């Protein structure tokens, strides 16, 4: 039930909170909602044992 | 008022000044211009009655969002007035773009 993002476009600025989840484009090729060989949530689960 | 914010996809909503007695109602949530419900019932900033130059110089620190206001009575006339600091907001969003609101 916890998750942590990974890539962004830019940094943060102190203090500010992030919500959206679109899909990163470590590429060329855009995304537009396809998760593909360069595309990957930025969202990724706590595995907690 | 003010519609400010980044794209629209994620927070992008802010000031809801109306001059009549009350409802100057903050609010950062989700909206779709043309999942929260937040408020902050204050005065009307817009006091006044020879023409009046509101001038606000309004920033934000780190979402430290403080407005300075100040009604002078008078293209811009020269001459030299002060402002006045009214409030400090922590919106917590980042700004890159704004419109102004007419009705
Ligand atoms: C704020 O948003 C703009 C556009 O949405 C982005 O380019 C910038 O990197 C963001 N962050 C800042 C100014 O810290
Ligand atoms: C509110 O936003 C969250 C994003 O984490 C989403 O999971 C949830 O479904 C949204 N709820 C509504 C009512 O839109």
């Amino acid at each position: 039930n916890y998750l942590y993002r990974l890539f962004r476009k830019s940094k943060l600025k102190p203090f500010e909170r992030d919500i959206s989840t679109e899909i990163y484009q470590a590429g060329n090729r855009p995304c537009n909602g396809v998760a593909g060989p360069n595309c990957y949530s930025p969202l990724q689960s706590y595995g907690f044992r | 008022g003010w519609i400010f914010g980044t794209t629209l996809d994620s927070k992008t909503q802010s000031l809801l000044i109306v001059n009549n007695a009350t409802n100057v109602v903050i609010k950062v949530c989700e909206f779709q211009f043309c999942n929260c419900t937040f408020e902050y019932v204050s005065q009307p900033f817009l006091m006044d009655l020879f023409k009046n130059l509101r001038e606000f110089v309004f920033k934000n620190i780190d979402g430290y969002f403080k407005i300075y206001s100040k009604h002078t009575p008078i293209d811009l006339p020269q001459g030299f007035s002060a402002l006045e600091p009214l409030v400090d907001l922590p919106i917590g969003i980042n700004i890159t773009r704004f419109q102004t609101l007419l009705a």
